[PDB]
RNA sequence: GCUCGCCGGAAGACCAAGGGUUCCUGUCCAACGUUAAUCGGGGCAGGGUGAGUCGACCCCUAAGGCGAGGCCGAAAGGCGUAGUCGAUGGGAAACAGGUUAAUAUUCCUGUACUUGGUGUUACUGCGAAGGGGGGACGGAGAAGGCUAUGUUGGCCGGGCGACGGUUGUCCCGGUUUAAGCGUGUAGGCUGGUUUUCCAGGCAAAUCCGGAAAAUCAAGGCUGAGGCGUGAUGACGAGGCACUACGGUGCUGAAGCAACAAAUGCCCUGCUUCCAGGAAAAGCCUCUAAGCAUCAGGUAACAUCAAAUCGUACCCCAAACCGACACAGGUGGUCAGGUAGAGAAUACCAAGGCGCUUGAGAGAACUCGGGUGAAGGAACUAGGCAAAAUGGUGCCGUAACUUCGGGAGAAGGCACGCUGAUAUGUAGGUGAGGUCCCUCGCGGAUGGAGCUGAAAUCAGUCGAAGAUACCAGCUGGCUGCAACUGUUUAUUAAAAACACAGCACUGUGCAAACACGAAAGUGGACGUAUACGGUGUGACGCCUGCCCGGUGCCGGGAGGUUAAU
RNA sequence: AGGACCGAACCGACUAAUGUCGAAAAAUUAGCGGAUGACUUGUGGCUGGGGGUGAAAGGCCAAUCAAACCGGGAGAUAGCU
């Protein structure tokens, strides 16, 4: 089974946006920004066993990074993975 | 008018591309000529 | 049969085609086909060798038994069939215990007649026996060199070669070209000449069958210029010189024959 | 915001390739944009790419690459077997509707579907790097059957008119509905089932192939569309409440027929032609060794699983290739109206743009055009350019000819519109009704409705009726090349090159010959009716003399002559 | 049936003018040729420098071609400016 290091490493932070909000409003669909390389059944696993939740699936998708300009300099700040996960009706969190 | 460059990544990673570098002998010495000089962008793969 | 083509459209007014009415129209009796990828006169090193080669539309390759192991078991010729690769048309056959095979056509043969091959078999147009038991004088088709090697001389269109006479352990054949060559006695002959007998009528008529059948066009030696033919070159028309090939050795006359291996064989060169 | 103009087989709507944030909101305009810019593909910030079903990965192979050993090569390395890669190809499954400032066959609703693993019961012999079938295939042509789609009538809703008329055969808008499941038709291919054996399918086989016997005469494979269900649901003209004067919120009528009809589907069909038209796995099937209360196969139900990566945006372009926001280049797909043969062309619909400098004046001169008195090539190197001709039907049509042509030769003549034939015809389509029935998605009748040429006759208007756009200039003599073709990317398209044909010649197959120190390959999985080389260049009539010179071929007496 | 015929897409490049510090390092406009084939096109392979390829022009091989490009011998040599 998934080990609990990994659940805990899985979830990076929750993320906040108009699309966001209105989405866990009306859908019963929160998102998450995870570490890069966390998968579907590991996103849900993680959010049950932390967050005393049932899910019902994840939408996972990676975000592309975006090229800023600092000065003369060309950088590029990372790509994510951004997790819509929706819980299962009836589920109220924190 | 058709001007010379076409470009296609597939057939540009299998014509310069790192590996194709690092197949035979001389493209051992592209990669070793470029890597003393200081490259950064070392072959044309991404 | 050859028949001509009335002038609808130029182009179409010097060609003439042969024509077979029982021959086969469909497929050829697969479990017999393989692919057949044209190299286009390049060898393994993506060089051209042969020049005018090229183009051509598909074609699969008919497997044909020249071999004719088949010993004593009678076949039955199923039917005629066009063959791509070569110039003789094929037939297929089926033998008495229900296996088929592709071979070269005899010219008596047609739908429906009987085969037999090996030593047993008698002599008639399509039948196969080595030539120690042919007769003497007999005219015969796809004669192996060594015995059990595969059929060799004269498997073309219209071909045929004579056991002019067998002293001892070798025969000797006149062969199509006009040689006589010393063939081991022991080598697998087929009666009779071979089937399509009229490819020796046909005429192309346009370039676009030449093009079909996969011959890119010759550009001849006093048009290139010095770099390229040895010909090439002069303000107009100018052939100075004795023909010779793009490679500069001579081509009007010079025998070529090196392969003193078989010199013995050889019982008189041709004419 | 109203008018105007341009696109509309595109300058519209989706993608691939390729870019990489250009997408959306907020703020800013110093630079960038050929001008100002409050605007932007500019600067900064925030947001945005959601998949069991789409694409990729994956399974499978082509060309081809690499290639254990191997063979070969001063070394580097070259080729290649077993293998392993390589999609531009073959292989499981999803649609409709809604919704975001920006994503959707991905989210929401509704209804599905495939493939594994696992579980519980019922019967069963399963079993492969092996055998067999399948997958699995060309060009052209021809209709038939349909659909997408369109036109009209009907129905439903709204209207009844800025200026003469408009409750009527009047006007505008709508009339939509998928996958799946079920029935499973037009058409297409094939005669079925059983028994007995056989040297074939590198072993076996109950599979395939072969040969004989009975045997009923039909079964089966396949298949668009239609029709049910999906769906008393979604959608739906509009009305009304609401305004952040964005557009939101709430109900919601009709929702059918007839006809025309694809370049799309049946159709990887059918006919015919030669130029004779990929492979491999998934799939079905057979067993071998082997395991044989088990394991495994099949059916049923429940169950778990479907990971990962791409998904914004542009994509005939201001984002891609061209140094540019460049009059260039770039593959696939969608295909409305009227006129027309048509994807031409003119005008339009949806949809998108007016091309990122303007405002005046209305000289010369240049550019792109319009018209022209009298003459009509007098211009000129030369009718260069321009002008002209231009369509369908019929009439007629020369020399020459290889008997196909020449030929659309040339030359004319008719063309609009209205009525009548005929309250719209011949035609195509076809309901109702009736009849038989192996009752159906059937057949014979039957003709309402619908669609609808072309012609004749009468009238009529204009200067002119193929009125615009579109759309051959024609004829005579001759050179060269037979011809369609190819060529100097970027000053030469020709009489040059090619060509079918012709002839000479080499080549007997471990072929000549080419590429390569060599192995090995091409020639060719061909074999003298074959291949290579060289000249000539369809066809018709032809092709004369010369072997001294040079090459080639043959000959060996003699002379000369290398290494040894 | 057709290397048949007329003609759009697609492919080409015959003539003319404009352009020739161009809109464009070869294009535009008005005409023009082929348009079921010796056709055209997408993707991916293969062939290489005295070598490739070439329906043959000494054309083409990354805007370069009677011997590419790059690096090196190399500061070649220059009785010439
Ligand atoms: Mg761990
Ligand atoms: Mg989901
Ligand atoms: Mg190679
Ligand atoms: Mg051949
Ligand atoms: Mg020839
Ligand atoms: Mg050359
Ligand atoms: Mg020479
Ligand atoms: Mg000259
Ligand atoms: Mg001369
Ligand atoms: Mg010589
Ligand atoms: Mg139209
Ligand atoms: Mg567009
Ligand atoms: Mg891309
Ligand atoms: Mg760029
Ligand atoms: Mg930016
Ligand atoms: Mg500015
Ligand atoms: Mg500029
Ligand atoms: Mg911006
Ligand atoms: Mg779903
Ligand atoms: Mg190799
Ligand atoms: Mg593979
Ligand atoms: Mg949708
Ligand atoms: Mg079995
Ligand atoms: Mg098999
Ligand atoms: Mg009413
Ligand atoms: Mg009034
Ligand atoms: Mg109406
Ligand atoms: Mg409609
Ligand atoms: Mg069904
Ligand atoms: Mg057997
Ligand atoms: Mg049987
Ligand atoms: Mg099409
Ligand atoms: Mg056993
Ligand atoms: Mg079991
Ligand atoms: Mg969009
Ligand atoms: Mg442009
Ligand atoms: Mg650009
Ligand atoms: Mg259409
Ligand atoms: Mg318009
Ligand atoms: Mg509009
Ligand atoms: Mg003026
Ligand atoms: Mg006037
Ligand atoms: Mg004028
Ligand atoms: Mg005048
Ligand atoms: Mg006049
Ligand atoms: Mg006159
Ligand atoms: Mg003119
Ligand atoms: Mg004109
Ligand atoms: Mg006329
Ligand atoms: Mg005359
Ligand atoms: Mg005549
Ligand atoms: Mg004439
Ligand atoms: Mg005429
Ligand atoms: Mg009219
Ligand atoms: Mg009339
Ligand atoms: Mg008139
Ligand atoms: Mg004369
Ligand atoms: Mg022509
Ligand atoms: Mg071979
Ligand atoms: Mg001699
Ligand atoms: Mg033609
Ligand atoms: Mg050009
Ligand atoms: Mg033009
Ligand atoms: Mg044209
Ligand atoms: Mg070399
Ligand atoms: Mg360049
Ligand atoms: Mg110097
Ligand atoms: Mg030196």
């Amino acid at each position: 089974m998934i080990r609990e290091e990994r659940l805990l490493k899985v979830l990076r932070a929750p993320h906040v946006s108009e699309k966001a909000s209105t989405a866990m409003e009306k859908s019963n669909t929160i998102v998450l920004k995870v570490a890069k390389d966390a998968t579907k059944a590991e996103i849900k696993a993680a959010v049950q066993k932390l967050f005393e939740v049932e899910v019902e699936v994840v939408n996972t998708l990676v975000v592309k990074g975006k090229v800023k300009r600092h000065g003369q300099r060309i950088g590029r700040r990372s790509d994510w993975k951004k997790a819509y996960v929706t819980l299962k009706e009836g589920q109220n969190l924190d | 008018m058709k001007r010379t460059f076409q470009p296609s990544v597939l057939k540009r990673n299998r014509s310069h591309g790192f590996r194709a570098r690092m197949a035979t002998k001389n493209g051992r010495q592209v990669l070793a000529r470029r890597r003393a000089k200081g490259r950064a962008r070392l072959t044309v793969s991404k | 049969a050859v028949v001509k083509c009335k002038p609808t459209s130029p182009g179409r007014r010097h060609v003439v085609k042969v024509v077979n009415p029982e021959l086969h129209k469909g497929k050829p009796f697969a479990p017999l086909l393989e692919k057949n990828s044209k190299s286009g006169g390049r060898n393994n090193n993506g060089r051209i060798t042969t020049r005018h080669i090229g183009g051509g539309h598909k074609q699969a390759y008919r497997i044909v038994d020249f071999k004719r192991n088949k010993d004593g078991i009678p076949a039955v010729v199923e039917r005629l069939e066009y063959d791509p690769n070569r110039s003789a048309n094929i037939a297929l056959v089926l033998y008495k215990d229900g296996e088929r095979r592709y071979i070269l056509a005899p010219k008596g043969l047609k739908a429906g007649d009987q085969i037999q091959s090996g030593v047993d078999a008698a002599i008639k147009p399509g039948n196969t026996l080595p030539m120690r038991n042919i007769p003497v004088g007999s005219t015969v088709h796809n004669v192996e060199m060594k015995p059990g090697k595969g059929g060799q001389l004269a498997r073309s269109a219209g071909t045929y070669v004579q056991i002019v006479a067998r002293d001892g352990a070798y025969v000797t054949l006149r062969l199509r070209s006009g040689e006589m060559r010393k063939v081991e006695a022991d080598c697998r002959a087929t009666l009779g000449e071979v089937g399509n007998a009229e490819h020796m009528l046909r005429v192309l008529g346009k370039a676009g069958a030449a093009r079909w059948r996969g011959v890119r066009p010759t550009v001849r030696g006093t048009a290139m210029n010095p770099v390229d033919h040895p010909h090439g070159g002069g303000e107009g028309r100018n052939f100075g010189k004795h023909p010779v090939t793009p490679w500069g050795v001579q081509t009007k006359g010079k025998k070529t024959r090196s392969n003193k291996r078989t010199d013995k064989f050889i019982v008189r060169r041709r004419s």
